[PDB]
């Protein structure tokens, strides 16, 4: 009539978790491993705030379209944030080559510093002032702020002719561009003479672009386009631009003035005042489990996307009252 | 009267820890935690679940990537790409979770098992094994005692005598 | 369980064989046998609920131009294979080697579920079987099968049988 | 007496485990699909568009001898060979076209629309044509193109556009002929130093025509190098030529959309369905794995080089 | 020693069974040894050997020369390359890193069980003719030389032939 | 007093493992399963020595960069040992349209035979004498050994024209470029015409080329540019080649000789005399374990590599020995 007896724990945990034998099984204890949270915030990553481009585009941006001037200066960024289908980008229509290439050179810059390094007070044989309505700054026309449209200077359009060694002491995104006019009469009017070209040399870059004058449908009520190029002049080098019309030509560079790790990534949420090592496009994450099942497009530090509604460890008895 | 053992379920009455005891003489019953085979659970399954956490993870990595128009081929070479990994991580996690779920039981049930034994082996002919998990004294046994048997200290060749003499009729 | 199995117990998965003045029959365990067709069940969907939702597509074209990008596509689809193929076998592996021991143990709880309900009452042969020391009939040998068996009834004459 | 032990039966089948191998047990599941029909099968119900010798450019030049393509309904996936017999009767190159072919790895209709009659190229002879395009021993050209030349010793300036108001996006085509040498390059256009330019919304092409003496492919030295473009919705295209111009006459509404592939085989369609079609056969199966053919197009188990994959389900089978 | 023989499965291993894994140890009249059992350690050796290559048959066939190049304008494709590549290793080296520990795991309970049986093999064929130590050893209430020692050890030992004075022994 | 025991083998093992349970347990026995050594050395595969380029890079190679001249002639190839900024590429500033891909033309080919095409004897209405100081051989002007500097014979350069069927019997790389000159007397002196064109013919290759004339950064002290281009002619196809200014011929073509395996790493280690069926840039590995964790860049057969410092594998028992003397 004395006794002892040997059992375990069991509680009041309704928690269940499935097993390769077993589904739906009640435990004392799980440790959840799927994070399934996140706070709808759109935050700083490391401190820094992600560049925010709003309606802007990173060509927009780059080119200085007016729309964009709240542009024309930025501090560093985290990552830069961009509308899936911005609405400012090349005011004036045209095409950007290897736009991705570069609008992926940005995912590891954080910072730009925008040096003036063609001032276009000295293209003294050449008019400057060309612009357009598809630009227009509050009725006014007006051009891309870091780019120059160099047209004939009364009857004429002289060899246009201006280098830039790159001595800012950092790698420096220099972009250009050549106008493809709509027709004969339009190519004459700007730039006097018709098969023109427009060479750019660097000790590694090369190109030679020729307008293409050709009818077209009216985007943003223009016939014209304008193709935008770009390059990475290295420390040291030069760069040259030699043109017999249709250059649209940089006043500003780009020296890349941070480095590290950034990305680009597509929301119409707005920053806020918060912090993280792990950013979504729903908002961002605070965890240390392993896994997330919130968005597959993350920023930062995160843990494993898996499309899994659940995952659970057993770490308690199997509680049977 | 008491008596559930490991077999028949668990105590909610012990709020102490993970298995233990439950005992009932003289001076009266109550559960009692063992601090030994619990810890050393708890630490088991605190590294289980350690190890599957130290994982990869060192980003930053940014997955998002865009892509030209004339990129479809490329754009989906990478889609394939990203979904061949989620299809992989998210399998092997499913299935990781639900073989340490399975073993984790077994890893409870087994500890318990054990501490049956433990107690089994230590006191033999001295006590009647009931069959529910629980085990009758053919002698008497007080808090003294009691200690003895849960911590592994218990006095076989002290209680040998008149274990004898009850069990005989 | 000890020494093989019953081609004879064509009824279930574990179960008893029993021997008394009326006969011999083989008798499943529906409780043992069930837990583990359930257990086995779920085992085997839970390898097969999986991924598994295409379209996908997998031939993709390229130029003779495009050969490091074709190579790239050939050793993505080759990785996969690879760790699907490895997972694949390794799972399998590893399941059936639990999926065996998961019936040894089924089959020893079963032994252990009715050594301790019987006790003094029966000799423990050692070949997973138990001589009775009393008697037990078809009345009885159901209290033992389904674990209602009478302990403190044959209790007496059980020792009588014992001392010699 | 009782005895407790375990069922066996005259099972014979293996399965391995990491401790053990060839263990004979009383029940076992494979989860490796390894057999398929041996049949090129439908899709969701539809049927593939099955090319036979043609491919995707000989089909959408209008390849005379693709002639039994001009007009097909609705597609699962596309079936071609591997090494296509009719595809640019005249030789040339097609810029961007595993885009293009890709392109139709998603859409599953074309309704082939009239945007440019030839008709109206009335300063123009259109009945240009060569034997390397021959149906039956005549010198024919591209279905679906219009090779403009000289009327009468003058190629005026060609400009013709087309609004696309067919209320679904559309693929247009169009070339460029680069003869073999000047006289040839007169004898069919009068002026050298030509041009073709296309515009629309967003495309700007110009091509000057390359005029080179080079190998003959199919016969011919000439080469004509096509371009394409999907016009979007009430956008507009233009083209003007000074001479060189191949123009379509037709382009491709893209009339149905949603899930197919391109798969590399000679197997001819039969009337079978499947979600799961490989170059070897289909697939019905449940099971998780298959080890049939990695190029499968549909709703198919994972595919792995893997010989045999058994759970055991029953009991070590030991009689 | 020094000490009392005796240390069973419970208590530790035997630096002196240099001969196998599993093995008995005995003490009687004519003296004291270890000795492997064969059988048993024979089963796990091939599972640990089984186990091992199980894990090594893998992949493996290259040749497939990983480094590949790429432009200064293709540095997308570089990194969608370096993302695979990254990929594959993450997934390689979590999934060895686990399955080590999950096997290591089961290797230890296998070998914990196996002696655990090597036990019960014994226990079951002699029953009350030994008392059952609780150190993973058995006292014989009877006496037993080296022929009946072979007879526990390779399982052919007779119960009916020493239940005789066992039970006379046992009954102090 | 007679007994009976039964237990488990220890010994003087001191080798650590990991369960997921339980960490750093002393086994009697392991495998490790990760291999972690290398030789050091650079070595041969499958018997096979690689074609190691030393300072000179593919193009260098290719196009017979004089400061490559020990490369003329080369043997079979296992793989190719590049440096990872070769100084002797294109000694001549320029450019190499689609280099990469024909880089990796070269991870599959194991061997050359460099044929003479279109011997440059037959240049007989055109100089081709022409070189600079930039691919200077001892002082001297030369310029790429495989190629042929076209330029005007005394104030005229007419139309060059050349083919070649190729009967090699083989695949055939051929390589040409365009010169891209400095500045219009510059293209007057050696080529007397403006506004030129450098075609290419084959039975699928179409070019044209037009030289870009601009002014630009001296790169080895020259402004000009030559860019080049390079095809694989198949057996029985001709090329055609047609210039009235800039071509930068070919002389020699490259039959894909040997087929199979090869692949390229960049490193500045030397060959020397060793085998393995796995090399890496820091050694090659002898080994049948499945992982290993030196350097995810291999060429050959290898184990699969791991980013991890330790996998071992318990085969033994937990050591838990006697205390002595026992
Ligand atoms: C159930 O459990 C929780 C502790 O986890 C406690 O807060 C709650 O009050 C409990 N209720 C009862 C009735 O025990
Ligand atoms: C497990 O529980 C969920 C409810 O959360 C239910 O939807 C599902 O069908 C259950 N499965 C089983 C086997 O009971
Ligand atoms: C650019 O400037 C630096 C001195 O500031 C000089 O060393 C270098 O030669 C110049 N580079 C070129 C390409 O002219
Ligand atoms: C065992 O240790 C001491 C004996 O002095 C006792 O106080 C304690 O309660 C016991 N612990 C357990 C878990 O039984
Ligand atoms: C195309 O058609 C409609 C007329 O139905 C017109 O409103 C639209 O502006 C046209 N677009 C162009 C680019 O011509
Ligand atoms: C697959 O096979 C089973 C019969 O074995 C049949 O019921 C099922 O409908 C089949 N499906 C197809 C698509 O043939
Ligand atoms: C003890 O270990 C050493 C190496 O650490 C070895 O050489 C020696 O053989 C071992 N001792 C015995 C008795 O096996
Ligand atoms: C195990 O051992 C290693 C060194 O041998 C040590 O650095 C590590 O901290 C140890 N890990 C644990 C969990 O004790
Ligand atoms: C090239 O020569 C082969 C025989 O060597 C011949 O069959 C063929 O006609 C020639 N090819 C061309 C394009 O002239
Ligand atoms: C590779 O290892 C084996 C070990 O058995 C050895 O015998 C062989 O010589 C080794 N090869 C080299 C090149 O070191
Ligand atoms: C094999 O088992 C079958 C059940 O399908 C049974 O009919 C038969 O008796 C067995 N074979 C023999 C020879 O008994």
């Amino acid at each position: 009539s004395d006794q002892i007896c040997i059992g375990y724990h069991a509680n009041n945990s309704t928690e269940k978790v499935d097993t390769i034998l077993e589904r739906n099984v009640t435990v004392t204890h799980a440790k959840n491993i799927l994070e399934k949270t996140h706070n709808g915030k759109l935050c700083r990553l490391s401190g820094i705030p992600p560049l925010e481009l709003g309606d802007c585009s990173i060509a927009g941006w780059l080119l200085g379209n007016p729309e964009c001037d709240r542009l024309l200066s930025v501090p560093e960024w985290s990552y830069i944030v961009e509308k899936e289908n911005p609405v400012n980008g090349l005011c004036y229509p045209g095409s950007f080559n290897d736009y991705e290439e570069l609008k992926h050179l940005l995912t590891s810059v954080t910072h730009f510093e925008k040096v003036k390094i063609l001032p276009r007070d000295q293209w003294t044989q050449h008019t400057t002032t060309g612009g357009s309505r598809a630009c227009a700054v509050s009725g006014n026309p007006s051009f891309f702020r870091n780019m120059v449209w160099l047209t004939k200077k009364g009857s004429n359009y002289p060899i246009a002719k201006r280098s830039y060694n790159n001595t800012s002491g950092e790698q420096m995104l220099v972009i250009w561009g050549i106008h493809h006019p709509n027709d004969d009469a339009e190519q004459r009017t700007l730039y006097q003479n018709v098969g023109t070209y427009v060479s750019v040399g660097t000790s590694t870059l090369n190109k030679r672009s020729i307008p293409e004058i050709a009818t077209r449908p009216k985007v943003n009520g223009l016939g014209g386009r304008m193709e935008f190029s770009w390059t990475l002049l290295e420390t040291w080098d030069v760069i040259n631009f030699e043109s017999t019309g249709n250059l649209i030509a940089p006043e500003y560079g780009f020296k890349i003035s941070k480095r590290g790790s950034s990305g680009i990534m597509k929301t119409e949420k707005i920053l806020e005042n918060c912090e993280t090592k792990c950013q979504t496009p729903l908002g961002a994450i605070n965890t240390t489990l392993p896994f997330h099942n919130i968005h597959p497009l993350t920023i930062g530090e995160c843990p494993k996307y898996v499309k899994s509604d659940r995952l659970i460890l057993a770490t308690g008895l199997r509680n049977v009252p | 009267g008491a008596i559930a053992g490991f077999i028949e379920g668990g105590w909610q009455g012990m709020v102490d820890g993970w298995y233990g005891y439950h005992h009932s003489n003289d001076q009266g019953s109550g559960y009692a935690a063992d601090k030994e085979s619990t810890q050393k659970a708890i630490d088991g399954i605190t590294n289980k679940v350690n190890s599957v956490i130290e994982k990869m993870n060192t980003q930053f990595e940014a997955v998002g990537k865009e892509f030209n128009n004339l990129e479809r081929r490329l754009e989906n070479l990478n889609k394939k790409m990203e979904d061949g990994f989620i299809d992989v991580w998210t399998y092997n996690a499913e299935l990781l979770v639900l073989m340490e779920n399975e073993r984790t039981l077994d890893f409870h049930d087994s500890n318990v098992k054990n501490l049956y034994d433990k107690v089994r082996m230590q006191l033999r002919d001295n006590a009647k094994e009931i069959g529910n998990g629980c085990f009758e004294f053919y002698h008497k046994c007080d808090d003294e005692c009691m200690n003895s048997v849960r911590n592994g200290t218990y006095d076989y060749i002290k209680y040998e005598e008149e274990s004898k003499l009850n069990r005989n009729e």
